[PDB]
RNA sequence: UAACCGGAGAGGGAACCCACU
C-alpha cells in the first residue's frame, strides 16, 4: 500500500485495443452491466503507479501519435485517457487553463474553496457551524465536461452574469467592480448566513448546578442588563423572532 | 515558567511591552473612491 | 476628477480584437520558430556524431546548452521584435503600456506571440525520471519542447507538457515571493 | 432553488417560462429553438430560461419534520 | 448593517430646502443653485437648455457625490441679464416644450388606434 | 437627569468626531514610512473605508480584500502634531531616493495619457463639463 | 442583501470588490435593452493575463446566443478563437465581441466600442 | 434662445411592446424621456406582507421577495390611489392601498404548484398580470405543510425598486451609420450593419458630418406587461411635468426669499 | 404554561413540562422540534 | 394637622489547525 496509480490504456502494436465493441457496451451500460471493472478484466486498461510510469513509454494521443506519420519512436505501449484528467477538483472547474497564467489558475483554484454556494442538499436538516447558501444558485454558461462528473450541475455555487469589460465611471481603478442596484434588487447574488448555538446544561454535586430558565431581576443576581421579553417561560427563543446583538 | 514567559514572542518585553494592545483603533476593508481629495478618508455611520 | 470624467466620457475597453494579430506574422512567428528549431537539431546532431568543439573555460555539455540557450534567446527575441513591430498601433495593450500604467513589451510578447522557454532555478528543466523530463518523450532527446522551451502563444492555447512547465515556472515564482518576504521581514527587525 | 420571476437585466416575466420550457423539452425540441418559440429574443433572459438549475424538487423529496 | 434607506434618494426632510443659492465671487454675475435630491435626469437637460440659451457665457452642472443625492448649478450669464431669470426662463420654455411633445405623443397614438392605413 | 444633562465650562465631552478631524491610518506590515499618512475624516452613508488611489500607491493597496486599520488619537497636541507631521502633502516626498511617491493610478495615467495625445479636439459642451472639477481654477473660460 | 464592499470572484482568479451601485438608468447600455451587471479593469486584464476570462465571456455570449451549454475542455484543440468569431458573424454580431454603448447619464454613444458579455461570477 | 419644433412618430405598437421615432430635440431630451420611463413611472406592487404561519422549505424573508416581485394590473387606479407615505390614515387604507390574501394548503400527494393565480385580491381592478397561459410560479408545496398570509399593494416607482419598475427594457438608439462620428471604427467593414442602418453593402459606414448634431431617435419600448406602452409614456410625462411644476413653484419662492 | 413540542420523525404533537426527559409519548424520540412562535412576523418587501 | 428617597460592568486561559494580508 502507499503507491499512488492512474489508469492508462494498454496498446501493443500500433493499434490500440480500446474496441468499437467495447465502447458499445459501455455507451449501453445499465443494461447489460458492463463495468469498469469489466474493461479492467477485459484487459485494455490498466493501473500504472510511479515506478512503472517512470520505466515505461507513454503515446500522448492515438489519434495523433499512435498515427502513422514521421516517427517519433514508433515503441508506444501506454496511452492516456485524457489529458484534462491531469487536473483537479477545482482545476477541473477552471475554463481555459491552457489559456490562463499558472499564478491566476493557482489563485483560482485556491479561491474555489471560497466559492459560496449551495454547499449540501440537507441544509435546513443539518444544523452546522458557520453556514451560506445563495437564493438563486445557476450552473456556469460554459464549462469542460469534468463538472457534471463533480456533479457541478446539482449543486453549483454562483451566478452567470452579463459583464462589460470598460472603464465607466472610475469607482472601479484597481480590482474593483460595479454592480446593478435593481439587478440585485431583483435578486442577484441576495444569500443568506446561518449561524448555529448550543448549549449544554450540566448537574453536579450541588455546588454548582445548572437548569435551563428564564431569570428573573428580583430572584437571579449577576445579569447584563437587556431584554428578556423574547425568552420564553423554559429559557429558549422560539423561531422566527427578531433579534440583534447585545441580546439573551 | 517566567523565562519562557519572557522570551516568548507573546513575552511580556516584545508582546507586551514593545507592541502592545490599544483601543481607539477601527479595522475595516477600503473602497476605492475619487470623488473626495487625496487628504481626506471616508468612514462608516457605525464606526463614526 | 476631470481626467476621470474625460475617460467617462471616452471609454476604454480590452478585447480580443485587441489581443488578435494578422496571419503574415503568424507565419512570419511560425517561420522563425521552424528555422531555430531545426537549427537547434542540427547542433544537438552535431553534438551526438561530436564535431562540436567545447570552449575552453567550460565542458563540452555547457558549451552545449549555452549554445541552446543562446539560440533560443536570440529567436524569442526576434519573434518579440517582429510581433512589437506589428502591433498595429490600435491596441489598447500597446495604448496601455506606452502610457507606463502596467504590463511590459514582452507580456505583449507571451500574450501574442510565444510564451518562450521557462527557466528553473536559472537552467533548463531538469531530468526528473530516467534520464528524460517526461514520459511522453523519449530517452537521451535534448528538443526544446521537450526540455521546457513553449512553442505557442497565449492565444494560441498550450499542450499539457508545457502547461505543467508553465506550472513549474509559476511555483518557482510563488514559493520565491514567499521566502522573500518572511526573510526580509526578519531582516528588518534585525536592522531596527 | 426557484427560478427567479424576473429578469436580472430586464425585468421580463420568467416564472413561467420555466414550466413552459421543461413541457417543451418534453416535447423534445432542441432547447434553444423551443426557447424562441417561447420568445426570449434578449440572450440575457435566455441565460435564465436555459442555465437554471432546480433543487426545490430534492428539497421536497426530503420528508417535511416540521408538521 | 448601515444601508441607506430608499427614500433618502428623494425624500426631502425637515430642516432643508429644495433650492439654495450661493453668489460666486471668482467671476462677477455668476450664481450657484443647490437642488437637493434630485439627479441628472433633470441637471442634463437644464444644462442643454442652458446651452441653447446663448445669453449665458458659462454653464455648469456638477453632483458633488453619486452617493450623495444633491447636484449644484455654477451659471455666469452676460451683464444686463440675470441667472436667475435666465433659469426660470429656460425651466419653462422646457415645459412647454415636453407639453408639446405630450399632446403631440397623443395625437400619435390615437392616429395608431384608427390606424394609419 | 437633566440636572446632570447641565454643562459648564471646561468639562470633558466624549463627542462623536464630525468632518475635518485628523486620524492615522495604516496597513500592516509598514514596509516603509510612508505607509502610514494622517487624514481628513468624512462620513458617506455605506459601511466601508473610503480614500484615495494616490493614497493607494504608497500603501501598496489593491482593494482585493485587503483592511486597514484607523487609530484616532484623543490628546488635542497629538492630534496637532499628526496635523503637522504625518499629512500626506507635507510628505509628497521620500528621502530614501529623493522622488516622489503618491504618483497617479493605472487608469487615470491611461486616460491622461489618451487626453494628452496630439490630436485631442473636445466639443465644447464636453469643455463646458470639464471646467467645474478644477478646485483651483479661476473661473474664465480659456480661448479655444 | 449584496452591500458595496464584497468580495467577488470570477473563475480565472480577479478578485473585486464592490466599489459602488448604480440605478439601471444610471449604468450604460445596448443599442438593445441589454445593460449589463459588472464593470471588470482592462488594466486588470492585461497583467493577469486573462485571454481565458476574454475567451470565456465570448464563448459564453456565442453559447447564449446558440442557445447550448458551451464546452471549455482545456486540451481539446479542436475549437478555436477563429471559429468562436465565424459563429459570432454567423449569428450576426461583431466578429471580435465589441459593442456600441450608450451613456446613462448624458445619453452619448461611447467614443470606443465596449467589450460585453456573460460570465460566471461568485461571491465570496 | 428658445425651444425647437420636434416630431414623433409611431411605426409599429403591439400590447407587449411599441417602437417609435422622434426628431428634431437634443440627445439630453431622449435621454431623460428614457430615464423618465426607467424610474419614476408610478405602479401598484406588493409591498406589506404579513405570515400568519409558514411551514413550506422556502423561508420567510424568500416568500416576501417574490411576492414583492410578482407584476399586478395598474392601468388607471394607480392615478386614483395615493401614496401610502402622504395618506393620512392609520395603517394603510383603501385608497392608498390594496389587500391581497394567499391561503394554501397542500393536502394532496401530488405537489401543489404555489401560483399567481391563488392570490385573492379585494378590487377587481388589480389583478396579477397572468390572469388578465401558465400561471407565475410561487412555491412548490410538499404534502403535509402550508402557507398562510396577508398582503397589502401600495404604490411606487423604480427609483425605490425594480419591483416598482413596470418597464421590462428600453431600446433607445440614433445615427445608425454613425454619420456624427460618435464611435471611431478601426473595421467598419467588419462591424456588423444595423437594422435601421441605409448605408450600401460595400461602404456600410455614412460620411462624416462636419457640422450636425445628433438626430433621429429610435424607441423601442418593452412593457412588463402591468400596463400599455403608451400609458406608461403618458405617466411618464405627466410626472414629468408635476416635477418641473414643483420645481418651478420652489425656485420662484427661492427668488421671492432673496429679494 | 407546558411548551408545545413537535417530535420530529413521527411529526406528531406534544406537551412537555420543565425538567423532564426528552422523549416521544409513543416512541421516546431524543431529536424534537418547538414550534413557531405566536408572536407576529412582517417583511417589507425588500 | 405630617412630607420631595433608585439602584450598569463585564470575567477564564492555553494549545493546535485553517483561512486571509
Ligand atoms: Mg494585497
Ligand atoms: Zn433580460
Ligand atoms: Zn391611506
Ligand atoms: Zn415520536
Amino acid at each position: 500500500a502507499g503507491r499512488i496509480c492512474r489508469p492508462l490504456l494498454i496498446v501493443e502494436k500500433q493499434k490500440l485495443l480500446l474496441k468499437k465493441r467495447h465502447i458499445d457496451q459501455l455507451k449501453e451500460r445499465e443494461y447489460n452491466n458492463y463495468s469498469w471493472q469489466d474493461l479492467v478484466a477485459s484487459g485494455v486498461v490498466e493501473y500504472i503507479d510511479t515506478l512503472e510510469e517512470e520505466t515505461v513509454m507513454l503515446a500522448m494521443t492515438p489519434d495523433d501519435l499512435q498515427e502513422k506519420e514521421v516517427a517519433y519512436c514508433s515503441t508506444y505501449t501506454h496511452c492516456e485517457i485524457h489529458p484534462s484528467m491531469i487536473l483537479g477538483v477545482c482545476a477541473s472547474i477552471i475554463p481555459f487553463p491552457d489559456h490562463n497564467q499558472s499564478p491566476r489558475n493557482t489563485y483560482q483554484s485556491a479561491m474555489g474553496k471560497q466559492a459560496m454556494g449551495v454547499y449540501i442538499t440537507n441544509f435546513h436538516v443539518r444544523m452546522d457551524t458557520l453556514a451560506h447558501v445563495l437564493y438563486y444558485p445557476q450552473k456556469p454558461l460554459v464549462t469542460t465536461r469534468s463538472m457534471e462528473y463533480l456533479r457541478f450541475r446539482e449543486l453549483p455555487a454562483g451566478i452567470n452574469s452579463i459583464v462589460a469589460i470598460a472603464s465607466y465611471t472610475g469607482y472601479n481603478q484597481e480590482d474593483s467592480v460595479i454592480m446593478n442596484r435593481s439587478a440585485v434588487d431583483r435578486g442577484f447574488f441576495r444569500s443568506v448566513f446561518y449561524r448555529s448555538y448550543k448549549e449544554q446544561e450540566s448537574k453536579k454535586g450541588f455546588d454548582q448546578e445548572e437548569v435551563f430558565e428564564k431569570p428573573t431581576r428580583e430572584t437571579c443576581q449577576g445579569m447584563r442588563h437587556a431584554i428578556y421579553d423574547k425568552l420564553d417561560d423554559d429559557g429558549l427563543i422560539a423561531p422566527g423572532v427578531r433579534v440583534s446583538g447585545d441580546d439573551v | 515558567s517566567l523565562k519562557q514567559r519572557l522570551k516568548g514572542k507573546e513575552g511580556r518585553v516584545r508582546g507586551n511591552l514593545m507592541g502592545k494592545r490599544v483601543d481607539f483603533s477601527a479595522r475595516t476593508v477600503i473602497t476605492p473612491d475619487p470623488n473626495l481629495s487625496i487628504d481626506q478618508v471616508g468612514v462608516p455611520r457605525s464606526i463614526a | 476628477t476631470v481626467i476621470n470624467n474625460w475617460l467617462l466620457i471616452e471609454g476604454h475597453t480590452i478585447g480580443i480584437g485587441d489581443s488578435i494579430a494578422d496571419s503574415k506574422t503568424y507565419q512570419d512567428i511560425q517561420n522563425t520558430i521552424k528555422k531555430a528549431k531545426q537549427d537547434v537539431i542540427e547542433v544537438i546532431e552535431k553534438a551526438h556524431n561530436n564535431e562540436l568543439e567545447p570552449t575552453p573555460g567550460n565542458t563540452l555539455r555547457q558549451t552545449f546548452e549555452n549554445q541552446v540557450n543562446r539560440i533560443l534567446n536570440d529567436a524569442r527575441d526576434k519573434t518579440g521584435s517582429s510581433a512589437q513591430k506589428s502591433l498595429s498601433e490600435y491596441n489598447n495593450f500597446k495604448s496601455m503600456v506606452v502610457s507606463g500604467a502596467k504590463g511590459s513589451k514582452i507580456n505583449i510578447s507571451q500574450v501574442i506571440a510565444v510564451v518562450g522557454q521557462q527557466n528553473v532555478e536559472g537552467k533548463r528543466i531538469p531530468f526528473g525520471f530516467k534520464h528524460r523530463t517526461l514520459p511522453h518523450f523519449i530517452k537521451d532527446d535534448y528538443g526544446p519542447e521537450s526540455r521546457g522551451f513553449v512553442e505557442n502563444s497565449y492565444l494560441a492555447g498550450l499542450t499539457p507538457t508545457e502547461f505543467f512547465f508553465h506550472a513549474m515556472g509559476g511555483r518557482e515564482g510563488l514559493i520565491d515571493t514567499a521566502v522573500k518576504t518572511a526573510e526580509t521581514g526578519y531582516i528588518q527587525r534585525r536592522l531596527i | 432553488m426557484i427560478i427567479p420571476v424576473r429578469c436580472f437585466t430586464c425585468g421580463k416575466i420568467v416564472g413561467n417560462k420555466w414550466e413552459a420550457y421543461l413541457g417543451l423539452l418534453q416535447a423534445e425540441y432542441t432547447e434553444g429553438d423551443a426557447l424562441d418559440a417561447l420568445g426570449l429574443k434578449r440572450y440575457c433572459c435566455r441565460r435564465m430560461l436555459l442555465a437554471h438549475v432546480d433543487l426545490i424538487e430534492k428539497l421536497l423529496n426530503y420528508a417535511p419534520l416540521e408538521k | 448593517m448601515n444601508a441607506p434607506p430608499a427614500f433618502e434618494s428623494f425624500l426631502l426632510f425637515e430642516g432643508e430646502k429644495k433650492i439654495t443659492i450661493n453668489k460666486d465671487t471668482k467671476v462677477p454675475n455668476a450664481c450657484l443653485f443647490t437642488i437637493n435630491k434630485e439627479d441628472h435626469t433633470l441637471g442634463n437637460i437644464i444644462k442643454s437648455q442652458l446651452l441653447k440659451d446663448p445669453q449665458v457665457l458659462f454653464a455648469g452642472y456638477k453632483v458633488p457625490h453619486p452617493l450623495e443625492h444633491k447636484i449644484i448649478i455654477r451659471v455666469q450669464t452676460t451683464p444686463d441679464y440675470s441667472p436667475q431669470e435666465a433659469f426660470t426662463n429656460a425651466i419653462t420654455d422646457l415645459i412647454s416644450e415636453l407639453s408639446l411633445l405630450e399632446e403631440r405623443f397623443r395625437v400619435a397614438i390615437k392616429d395608431k388606434q384608427e390606424g394609419i392605413e | 437627569k437633566p440636572s446632570d444633562l447641565h454643562l459648564q465650562t471646561g468639562y470633558k465631552v466624549e463627542r462623536h468626531m464630525c468632518d475635518g478631524d485628523i486620524v492615522i491610518f495604516n496597513r500592516q506590515p509598514t514596509l516603509h514610512k510612508m505607509s502610514m499618512m494622517g487624514h481628513r475624516v468624512r462620513i458617506l452613508p455605506w459601511s466601508t473605508f473610503r480614500l484615495n488611489l494616490s493614497v493607494t500607491t504608497p500603501y501598496n493597496a489593491d482593494f482585493d480584500g485587503d483592511e486597514m486599520n484607523l487609530h484616532l488619537p484623543q490628546s488635542l497636541e497629538t492630534r496637532a502634531e499628526i496635523q503637522e507631521l504625518a499629512m500626506v502633502p507635507r510628505m509628497i516626498v521620500t528621502p530614501q531616493s529623493n522622488r516622489p511617491v503618491m504618483g497617479i493610478v493605472q487608469d487615470t495615467l491611461t486616460a491622461v495619457r489618451k487626453f494628452t495625445k496630439r490630436d485631442v479636439f473636445l466639443e465644447r459642451g464636453e469643455v463646458m463639463n470639464l471646467l467645474m472639477f478644477l478646485s483651483t481654477w479661476d473661473g474664465k473660460v480659456p480661448q479655444p | 442583501i449584496p452591500q458595496i464592499g464584497d468580495k467577488f470572484a470570477s473563475r480565472h482568479g480577479q478578485k473585486g470588490t464592490c466599489g459602488i451601485q448604480y440605478r439601471q438608468e444610471d449604468m450604460p447600455f445596448t443599442c438593445e435593452g441589454i445593460t449589463p451587471d459588472i464593470i471588470i479593469n482592462p488594466h486588470a486584464i492585461p497583467s493577469r493575463m486573462t485571454i481565458g476570462h476574454l475567451i470565456e465571456c465570448l464563448q459564453g455570449k456565442v453559447s447564449a446566443n446558440k442557445g447550448e451549454i458551451g464546452d471549455a475542455t482545456p486540451f481539446n484543440d479542436a475549437v478555436n478563437v477563429q471559429k468562436i468569431s465565424n459563429l459570432l458573424s454567423d449569428y450576426g454580431y461583431h466578429l471580435r465581441g465589441n459593442e456600441v454603448l450608450y451613456n446613462g447619464f448624458t445619453g452619448r454613444k461611447i467614443t470606443s466600442q465596449i467589450f460585453i458579455g456573460p460570465t460566471y461570477y461568485q461571491r465570496l | 434662445p428658445y425651444a425647437n419644433q420636434p416630431t414623433v412618430r409611431i411605426t409599429e405598437l403591439t400590447d407587449e411592446n411599441v417602437k417609435f421615432i422622434i426628431e428634431n430635440t437634443d440627445l439630453a431630451v431622449a435621454n431623460s424621456i428614457r430615464r423618465v420611463f426607467i424610474a419614476e413611472v408610478p405602479i401598484i406592487a406588493i409591498d406589506w406582507v404579513q405570515i400568519d404561519a409558514n411551514s413550506s422549505v422556502l423561508h420567510d424573508e424568500f416568500i416576501a421577495h417574490r411576492l414583492g416581485l410578482i407584476p399586478l394590473t395598474s392601468d388607471d387606479i394607480v392615478d386614483k390611489l395615493q401614496y401610502s407615505r402622504d395618506c393620512t390614515c392609520e395603517e394603510f387604507c383603501p385608497e392608498c392601498s390594496v389587500e391581497f390574501t394567499l391561503d394554501v394548503r397542500c393536502n394532496e400527494d401530488q405537489t401543489r404548484h404555489v401560483t399567481s393565480r391563488d392570490l385573492i385580491s379585494n378590487s377587481p381592478r388589480v389583478i396579477p398580470v397572468t390572469s388578465r397561459q401558465d400561471d407565475i410560479l410561487i412555491v412548490k408545496l410538499r404534502k403535509g405543510q402550508e402557507l398562510r398570509l396577508r398582503a397589502y399593494a401600495k404604490k411606487g416607482f423604480g427609483k425605490e425598486h425594480a419591483k416598482w419598475n413596470p418597464t421590462a427594457g428600453v431600446a433607445f438608439e440614433y445615427d445608425p451609420d454613425n454619420a456624427l462620428r460618435h464611435t471611431v471604427y478601426p473595421k467598419p467593414e467588419e462591424w456588423p450593419k444595423s437594422e435601421y442602418s441605409e448605408l450600401d453593402e460595400d461602404e456600410s459606414q455614412a460620411p462624416y458630418d462636419p457640422n450636425g448634431k445628433p438626430e433621429r431617435f429610435y424607441y423601442n419600448v418593452e412593457s412588463c406587461g402591468s400596463l400599455r406602452p403608451e400609458t406608461i409614456v403618458l405617466s411618464a410625462l405627466s410626472g414629468l411635468k408635476k416635477k418641473l411644476s414643483d420645481l418651478q413653484t420652489q425656485l420662484s419662492h427661492e427668488i421671492q426669499s432673496d429679494v | 404554561q407546558p411548551m408545545i413540542y413537535i417530535c420530529g420523525e413521527c411529526h406528531t404533537e406534544n406537551e412537555i413540562k420543565s425538567r423532564d426527559p426528552i422523549r416521544c409519548r409513543e416512541c421516546g424520540y431524543r431529536i424534537m422540534y418547538k414550534k413557531r412562535t405566536k408572536r407576529l412576523v412582517v417583511f417589507d418587501a425588500r
